[PDB]
Order: C-alpha cells, then sequence, then structure tokens
C-alpha cells in the first residue's frame, strides 16, 4: 500500500516536494516511480529511484527540474517538482515496480496533484441561464447557472438544495481564458415549469467558501 | 519511443469483444503493460510482460504479442471494464506510456437537445458576454457545436466542456460558452447554436438573437 | 668530505621518501595473504630504515651497532619474505597467514638477536667480525640466487608472451643484489681483509664503498616494498588517493 | 513463443536459443535446447559445431601480480551440428521441435545437459578502471564453421551467446539462523550471551535481515559499540579455497551495554549495491552484458559443494561483532572483539517467465 502527498498550487518557476509513504514494501527490492497524469490527458512517467543501484532515472521533459531521493529509513521516495512551468499542472501518481523483474507498476498511489499557476483564490459566479420558453420547444427546460472565475477545481455546485439531484448535468470545470476555472451547470424540468417550482443554484465555493446559493430565474 | 493505440475509443456494450491494439514505434520486445484507469483514479495493472495477466485482475483481459502491436481483448466487457486502458513499455528508460482507449456503453443514436441559453443578465453587468449552448442527451457524442454569432463562425473563442457518459442514460452533454466581451455582447446582435452530431440530420438552428 | 655529507644528505632525503612510500603500500595492505606478507616486510623495512637511514647518515657524518644489525636483521627478514613471495608467485603460476604473519615477525626478531652482543662499540673482535661476515654472507648468498631465480622464471614467463612486470622486477632485483650482495661482500672483506696492506687509503675507499653502497641498500630496502606495489598501479593509485584524502542476440517468436 | 536468434558476421551462420537463463535446480539443470540454421551449399561443405564453455577468468594473484585473466574452462561439450550426429536417439525438446518446423531442413539442433555440480554464473565485480572482459565464471554456447574440431574456429563464422546457470531461493526454509558466543572476559564473572539470531533462514535480493543482537554482559567490561555487519563469503574454488570474505551491509550503532546488565534491540539492515559499488572485486549475479546486476544469489549445489572442483562458491552470514572495552586495564588502543557469524541464504525468489524485465536506455 503507497500513500502520497505534496499537491497544491506553485508559481511558474517555484518548487515543489511529493513524497510516498511506501507502506509494506521496500526501498531497495522495489523502485518507486512517479507517474504525472495531466487533467484530461494520458499519463507521462517522470522518475524512478531504483535505490538499489543507485540510478535515478528521469524523463526528457523533466530532467534536471526534478530531485528524486528515497529515505529508506522512513520507507519514503521523496521527489522534488523544482521550476515547476505552467504546463507543469498534472495529478502525479505514485507506482512501485519490482527491483527486479519489472513486471509493470503493480501497486499505485492516491495521486497528488500539483497545479502550477500565477492565479490567487477567486470569487465564483451564480450567473443563471436566460431561460426562455419558446427557446424550449421540447417539454424539457433550459434552466442552468454559471459558475465562473474560480481558482481552485473543487467548485461544488448543488441544485435546489439537493432536491433536484435526478436532471441537473454539471459540466466539468474547463479552464479559462484568461487563467481562472469555470464549471457550469444545467438542469432540464418541464416547459410549464418557468415558474413552478423554481430551483436553487446552490453554489458553495471550497477555496473562498463562497457559498451563493442563488435561486436561478426564468428570462 | 511513441506507442500508439489505434482504437482510441470505444463504444462497446457488454458481451462485445473490445480489442485494443497498442503498437510502438519501434521494437520494445515483449516489455509491454496494460493499465485500466477509471476516471479520476489511480491506474491499476492488468497484464505485464505483454502477455502474462497480473495477479488479482478478472481473466476477461488478454494481451497480444507482435512485431510492434500489442493488442488487448477483453470480450466480456463487464461495467467494471468500463474505464481507459493505457499500454505502457518498460524496455528502455524513457518509460512510455500510450494515448489511452475510453470505453463507453454502446447506446442507441440521439439527436442532441441543442438547448441554447442567452447570456446571463449578472454575467452582462459584470463586463462579460458568456452564451453557453448546452447540447445534452447524444450517445454518439463528438458534436462539431459552431456558435455563427451574427453569421460569424468566431473559431477558437469558445469554450466547449463535454461532460462524461450518464450513468444510467450513457448519453454525453456538451456545452461550448461564447467567451466574448461586454462591447462584443452589442456587436453580436445574433447568436446561434450549430451542433452537428451525428444523430441530427442536418446543422442545428437555436438562434439566440441578443 | 662536504661532497660525501651532501650525498649522505641527498640519499638519506631520498631514502624518507621511500619510507613514506612503503608506508602507503603498508596502509594499503592493512585492508591478499602474498600482500599482507609482503605489507608485513614494507613496515618492518620502514621501521629499518627510520633506524638504519639515519644512521647510515650519521655514519657518513661521524648500542649503535646494535641498533644497526637489529635494523638490518629486520630487513633481511623483510628481503627474504619478499624474494619467497615472489618465487611462490612463480611457482603457483607453473589464520594460517594470520599465524604466518605472527611467526614470521618471531623468526625476525630470533634472528636480530643474534649480532647484537657481537658487533657493538666497546668505548675479541676478530669473532664478532667472523660472525658478522658469515651473516652478511648467509643473507647474500639466499637472496642474491632466490632473486635471480625469480627473475630468470618471470622473464621467461613472460617475455615470450610479448614482458614489463617482469623486466621492471629483473631491473629491480639487480639494483637491489648490486646493493646488499656488494654490502655483504664489503662488510666480509673489511671485516676479513689482512691487516697486511690495510693502509689508510685501503680502508678509506673501503669505508667510502660501504657508505655508498648502504645508501643502496636502503633504496633497495624501500624499493623492495616499492617493485612489489609497482605493479598494483590501479590499487597503488586507489590506495594514493585513499591516503591524500585524509552480431547481436535478436529474437524471432517459433 | 519467443527465441533467441543470433547471426554469424558473414550471416550464414546462425543460432536459435530459448532462453539465455538456465535455472539450476541443485540436483539438475535446464538442458541448452536450440537449433543452429547452416547453410548447406554456401557453407563450402563444412561441418558446424556446438561449444559450451564455462570460461572461468579468475584464480590466484591479484591486481595483476602474477596472473592475468588465467581462463579455465570448467566444462567444454562439442556437438556436431551440421551432420545430424551419430545415430542422434535424444529428445528434441519443444524448443527445437517447433523450430526445426519453421525453419525448415537447413537447421539442426544441439542439446548441452550442464553437469549437476558445476558453479553458477557469478561475475565478480570490475573496477571502475576494469571493463570489457570480467571475472567470474561464465558460460557460452559457441557455435561455429569448422571442418575438425581444431581449426582456428574463424572469428567471421563463430556465433557465440551468452548464458547463465542461475539459481533461485527454495520454496521451503528451515532453521534459524541462530547461534551464540560465550567468553569469560579475563576470567572475572559468567561469559557474556551473544544469542543472536536472524528473522528468516532464506532473504531475497533487496529484503531486510532482522539481526536480532541479544547481549547479557556479566563482565565487568562494557561494550563501547555494537556492530552487526552482512558479510559475502566468495569463495574461489581454482585456489585451494581463496575464500575472500567481504562485508556488504554494517549496521554499526554506538548503543551501549553497562555491566550487569542485558540488552536487545533488532540491527534490520540490508544489503545492496549502492553503497557496496565502490567494493572491487564483489561476486555479482552473472552478467550477459554490462548490464547492472544484484549481488551473486548464495550459491547452493547438489549435497552442498559435494563435487566443487572449482568455481566461486558465494555464500552469506552476518557478523554480529560486540567491541569491549579492554580487559584489565583499558588505555583506549587495544578492544576484546567478540563476534557471532549467522549463516543465511541470499538468493533471488523462482520466477515465472522469463528473468529480467529491467529497462535497457
Amino acid at each position: 500500500q503507497l500513500v502520497e502527498s505534496g499537491g497544491g498550487l506553485v508559481q511558474p518557476g517555484g518548487s515543489l516536494r511529493l513524497s510516498c509513504a511506501a507502506s509494506g514494501f521496500n526501498v531497495y527490492s522495489s523502485s518507486i516511480h512517479w507517474v504525472r497524469q495531466a487533467p484530461g490527458k494520458g499519463l507521462e512517467w517522470v522518475a524512478s529511484i531504483s535505490s538499489y543501484y543507485g540510478y535515478t532515472y528521469y524523463a526528457d521533459s523533466v530532467k534536471g527540474r526534478f530531485t528524486i531521493s528515497a529515505d529508506t529509513s522512513k520507507n519514503t521516495a521523496y521527489l522534488q517538482m523544482n521550476s515547476l512551468r505552467a504546463e507543469d499542472t498534472a495529478v502525479y501518481y505514485c507506482a512501485r515496480s519490482r527491483q527486479f523483474w519489472y513486471s509493470g507498476l503493480d501497486y499505485w498511489g492516491q495521486g497528488t496533484l500539483v497545479t502550477v499557476s500565477s492565479a490567487s483564490t477567486k470569487g465564483p459566479s451564480v450567473f443563471p441561464l436566460a431561460p426562455s420558453s419558446k427557446s424550449t420547444s421540447g417539454g424539457t427546460a433550459a434552466l442552468g447557472c454559471l459558475v465562473k472565475d474560480y481558482f481552485p477545481e473543487p467548485v461544488t455546485v448543488s441544485w435546489n438544495s439537493g432536491a433536484l439531484t435526478s436532471g441537473v448535468h454539471t459540466f466539468p470545470a474547463v479552464l479559462q481564458s484568461s487563467g481562472l476555472y469555470s464549471l457550469s451547470s444545467v438542469v432540464t424540468v418541464p416547459s410549464s415549469s418557468l415558474g413552478t417550482q423554481t430551483y436553487i443554484c446552490n453554489v458553495n465555493h471550497k477555496p473562498s467558501n463562497t457559498k451563493v446559493d442563488k435561486k436561478v430565474e426564468p428570462k | 519511443i511513441q506507442m500508439t493505440q489505434s482504437p482510441s475509443s470505444l463504444s462497446a456494450s457488454v458481451g462485445d469483444r473490445v480489442t485494443i491494439t497498442c503498437r510502438a514505434s519501434q521494437s520494445v520486445s515483449s516489455a509491454v503493460a496494460w493499465y485500466q484507469q477509471k476516471p479520476g483514479k489511480a491506474p491499476k495493472l492488468l497484464i505485464y510482460s505483454a502477455s502474462s495477466l497480473y495477479s488479482g485482475v478478472p481473466s476477461r483481459f488478454s494481451g497480444s504479442r507482435s512485431g510492434t502491436d500489442f493488442t488487448l481483448t477483453i470480450s466480456s466487457l463487464n461495467p467494471e471494464d468500463f474505464a481507459t486502458y493505457y499500454c505502457q513499455q518498460y524496455k528502455y528508460v524513457p518509460v512510455t506510456f500510450g494515448q489511452g482507449t475510453k470505453v463507453e456503453i454502446k447506446r442507441t443514436v440521439a439527436a442532441p437537445s441543442v438547448f441554447i441559453f442567452p447570456p446571463s443578465d449578472s454575467q452582462l453587468k459584470s463586463g462579460t458576454a458568456s452564451v453557453v449552448c448546452l447540447l445534452n442527451n447524444f450517445y454518439p457524442r463528438e458534436a462539431k457545436v459552431q456558435w455563427k454569432v451574427d453569421n460569424a463562425l468566431q473559431s477558437g473563442n469558445s469554450q466547449e466542456s463535454v461532460t462524461e457518459q450518464d450513468s444510467k442514460d450513457s448519453t454525453y452533454s456538451l456545452s461550448s460558452t461564447l467567451t466574448l466581451s461586454k462591447a462584443d455582447y452589442e456587436k453580436h446582435k445574433v447568436y446561434a447554436c450549430e451542433v452537428t452530431h451525428q444523430g441530427l440530420s442536418s446543422p442545428v438552428t437555436k438562434s439566440f438573437n441578443r | 668530505i662536504y661532497s660525501k655529507v651532501l650525498v649522505t644528505a641527498v640519499y638519506l632525503a631520498l631514502f624518507v621518501v621511500g619510507t613514506v612510500g612503503n608506508t602507503v603500500t603498508a596502509f594499503t595492505l592493512a585492508r591478499s595473504t602474498v600482500h599482507y606478507h609482503l605489507g608485513s616486510l614494507a613496515l618492518s623495512d620502514l621501521l629499518t630504515l627510520l633506524l638504519a637511514m639515519p644512521v647510515e647518515l650519521y655514519n657518513f657524518i661521524w648500542g649503535c651497532r646494535g641498533y644497526y644489525f637489529l635494523r638490518d636483521a629486520c630487513t633481511y627478514a623483510t628481503a627474504l619474505n619478499v624474494a619467497s613471495l615472489s618465487v611462490e608467485r612463480y611457482l603457483a603460476l607453473c589464520s594460517r597467514t594470520k599465524k604466518f604473519i605472527s611467526a614470521i615477525w618471531l623468526a625476525s626478531a630470533l634472528l636480530a638477536v643474534p649480532m647484537l652482543f657481537t658487533m657493538g662499540e666497546q668505548n675479541h673482535t676478530a669473532t664478532v667480525k667472523v660472525v658478522i661476515q658469515v651473516n652478511t654472507f648467509m643473507s647474500f648468498i639466499f637472496p642474491m640466487v632466490v632473486i635471480s631465480v625469480l627473475n630468470t622464471i618471470i622473464a621467461n614467463k613472460l617475455t615470450v608472451m610479448v614482458r614489463h612486470g617482469v623486466r621492471v622486477l629483473r631491473a629491480v632485483v639487480i639494483a637491489f643484489v648490486v646493493c646488499w650482495l656488494p654490502y655483504h661482500v664489503r662488510r666480509l672483506m673489511f671485516c676479513y681483509i689482512s691487516d697486511e696492506q690495510w693502509t689508510p687509503f685501503l680502508y678509506d675507499f673501503y669505508h667510502y664503498f660501504y657508505m655508498v653502497t648502504n645508501a643502496l641498500f636502503y633504496v633497495s630496502s624501500t624499493i623492495n616494498p616499492i617493485l612489489y606495489n609497482l605493479v598494483s598501479a590501479n590499487f597503488r593509485h586507489i590506495f594514493l588517493a585513499t591516503l591524500a584524502c585524509l552480431n547481436h542476440t535478436l529474437s524471432s517468436n517459433a | 513463443t519467443r527465441v533467441f536468434k543470433k547471426a554469424s558476421p558473414n550471416g550464414k551462420l546462425t543460432v536459435y536459443l530459448g532462453k539465455r537463463d538456465f535455472v539450476d535446480h541443485i540436483d539438475l539443470v535446464d538442458p541448452v535446447d536450440g537449433v543452429v540454421l547452416v547453410d548447406p551449399e554456401y557453407l563450402k561443405e563444412r561441418r558446424v559445431y556446438v561449444t559450451l564453455t564455462c570460461a572461468f577468468r579468475y584464480g590466484r594473484e591479484d591486481l595483476d601480480v602474477l596472473g592475468l585473466t588465467f581462463r579455465k574452462d570448467l566444462f567444454v561439450a562439442n556437438v556436431q551440428s551440421f551432420p545430424p550426429a551419430p545415430e542422434d536417439k535424444k529428445p528434441l525438446t519443444r524448443l527445437q521441435e517447433r523450430l526445426i518446423k519453421k525453419l525448415g531442413e537447413h537447421a539442426y539442433p544441439f542439446t548441452f545437459e550442464i553437469p549437476p555440480n558445476l558453479p553458477c554464473s557469478v561475475t565478480l565485480q570490475p573496477g571502475p578502471e576494469d571493463t570489457g572482459k570480467a571475472c567470474g565464471v561464465d558460460y557460452e554456447v559457441k557455435a561455429f564453421c569448422a571442418e575438425n574440431l581444431e581449426e582456428k574456429i574463424h572469428k567471421r563464422n563463430s556465433v557465440r551467446l551468452v548464458i547463465r546457470k542461475v539459481q533461485y531461493a527454495p520454496e521451503r526454509p528451515g532453521p534459524q539462523p541462530t547461534a551464540e558466543t560465550t567468553r569469560q572476559f579475563l576470567m572475572s564473572d559468567k561469559p557474556l550471551h551473544l544469542e543472536a539470531s536472524l528473522d528468516k533462514e532464506i532473504y531475497y535480493h533487496g529484503e531486510p535481515i532482522s539481526v536480532n543482537v541479544h547481549v547479557t554482559n556479566n563482565t565487568n567490561k562494557t561494550v563501547k559499540k555494537i556492530k552487526i555487519s552482512v558479510r559475502q563469503y566468495a569463495d574461489i574454488c581454482l585456489f585451494n579455497t581463496a575464500q575472500y570474505k567481504c562485508p556488504v551491509a554494517m549496521e554499526e550503532a554506538d548503543d551501549t551495554v553497562a555491566p550487569s546488565s542485558t540488552f536487545c534491540k533488532v540491527y534490520t539492515l540490508t544489503p545492496f549495491l549502492a553503497n557496496n559499488r565502490e567494493k572491487r572485486g564483489l561476486a555479482l549475479d552473472g552478467k550477459l552484458k554490462h548490464e547492472d546486476t544484484n549481488l551473486a544469489s548464495s550459491t547452493l549445489l547438489r549435497e552442498g559443494a559435494n563435487r566443487e572442483i572449482l568455481g566461486i562458491i558465494v555464500s552469506y552470514k552476518v557478523k554480529v561483532k560486540l567491541v569491549v572495552s579492554r580487559g584489565g586495564l583499558l588505555g583506549d588502543l587495544a578492544s576484546s572483539d567478540v563476534a557471532v557469524e549467522l549463516p543465511f541464504t541470499l538468493m533471488h525468489p523462482k520466477p515465472k517467465e522469463e528473468p529480467p524485465h529491467r529497462e535497457v536506455p
């Protein structure tokens, strides 16, 4: 069982330190590999500390930026993400391939996301999508809410205080052009329900604790 | 090394054979492993040595071996098997992973709703315009939504995000934001939506006006 | 006299350098049973150098004969050990170690115990001179023959393959022979040349030749360890650094 | 499934091996199967032979004192390949059964029953300056085209494939490495009991060693430091058992035991190559190339070294030292060194597929 920590926000050119709490395994009998996965992209190898042959291999992209070590007494394989560029934002995983008879990376860690950006915490929005009866040709309603200008990925957006939990489609948080995040939310309802039991966009932001919870209204 | 998975997307339901061919740039011998990663979880080893099946995983997964191609057959395709699969080689120090092969439930084609929503009044007060076109409930996905604001494509300035498959409907939903300015909002006299999914026979005409 | 003193000082500096090299070799050998015996002989020869090269410098400037005999007997045991190591290596090419080292030290002490009482500064002597000459003759007879046999064996084994190691060993052995065997012969002559025609000129010539040969003999005692360590260049370099620190197999399926 | 095909410089001679890692089951060894594809109408009507060398590039002497690469072939076997042997009534194995049909009538097999009491491939660690041909036992399957056995073995067509007689740890451990030493220090009090023991008889490469140093120092002397060291007993049998002990892991904690007091602390330590990369002359597992390999596995054979004529017998044991204060008068120059030696076998676990998968840049 592997456990890792050290994820957070780093400025472009800063430094972050990630570690693996290898439990039940040895750093000499099992090489520890750190694997990067960008959000929505495929896996990408970063580093591998054999610690038996004393060789710490590195990716072509992150060559000298990383300094991965191995504290054998504490059974940890410490890693240093330094000089983190903007495009280095990703989720970093920990994998334990056998030192002898590699046989793939069988044991995997939880994963510590390392977002690298210059943006600070910014308040989200409670913009209600403009619903029109004429626009909704069918019975489904176009009511929804817009939540933009969010710095960190987690931004909770509940609907009708958890009542309208069947029919609300919340889109993943796309990266805003400025540098922030934006995760909208659209809920379908009856075409005649423009005023009948209007739902409430209960959005609660994690970092700024900005619980707007503003009800959406039709145009 | 550049290992590529030809089947980027596998829209197959349970009981359908799902062969994921992954061909390396050059000969990586028999050192290929395959991982299954659930949405937003950690990858799980399935096979190693390109043939050997990892202990503790179902026998539905079977890896092929060739000069550079390494297929993985599943056949059964249980709900637990509906995830993204990566092919990784360890025959060279720059370990190269595959692009990824998302496996989704096959569903009957559905025309996107294309319920375009006009810009929010409060959003207009902020100083920007964001008219999100909420196309929803389309199984085949791959909907080429075109803004066509004021008979102008305005390509590039479009924040299109598509959610994952529905838990029960197994239908994707995609929203494309206009991402404009308050001054541009007045210029955009007539916005629209031109979702072009496979289910839709022709381009949609959900005009947003102003 | 002044030129002789200057030459003696230069020889003393060279002997000090050789003793430093021997100490480095002993430190290398501290961490190879033949090499262990060679290192023990090198340490014994370094002690003998500290007791004799200063004594050689004093004699050039000028009990004491007892200290000289102790040093010379330790060096004789060391040289016998080195020649025997070379001969044993040639023969091999053609707890026990520690016990042997301890017994070698004990035997060296027993051999050194011999000439202390006979050779000494009174402020009778015929028997002392005879004993010293006999000991020197025996030491030279064993070392010269052993070195010649070892050098011939090494040259026959290595030069035919071409060697450098055999040639270096032969040159070092030739120098060590022309030092020790001439030194033993000079001692036996000075203790055996008849008093007739033994004028001051003959005595002075014998003394000068013996001083030169004794400087050369100290050099050869320090060089036997140096000759042994000359063939371990990689290990010698590592030890010096430590001291200064302080077509193709494809595959194709069936 | 997969085979290893090496070709001669001209290309006319090709050797198809099955696996370049042969397990030694102590009692028996995996036969070296394979086929040789030889051109009948293009080899100028010359018979081809297969030679399994067991070269031992070691022996007495060190640092090129009087010996330099004294190759002694501990076992060499030559079988006629181009001629289909005299009445070759032997099994062809499943490796050469499918290979022969695949290549056709121009491929002829060869089998090499390796002797039981013969060394495992254990390449001695070369020095930092040392490179190329290293020391230790190294097997080789060498197929050449020569009219007779003595035909200078033309280098243009003398294909040689390097193999190993590797050995894997037993699947049944027995006793516990428990051995105690006692010493009546200065004949003062009852002897101290150094009843050290390990945790398991067989330790795989990289797995920890639990050294349970147990001391009851009843004598007046007290220990300045306790050192537990793991030693690699490389017993090179080319000479008269020129055993070369070498410590590979050390745990010397300054923990001190008081007189008339007890002490018990597990000295967990692990041997690896990073801390022992400097130590030249170290016995490593046999290398087919300049690849990095682990420390040499504890060599074992049928009834132990029943007929070990020559070869590196690598064995491991841990040295539970006890540096005590000088007996009687203590001048800070001498120290009694009670110690205990505990044997253990450091052998790889039994693999299922082909042994090596390590990334090769």
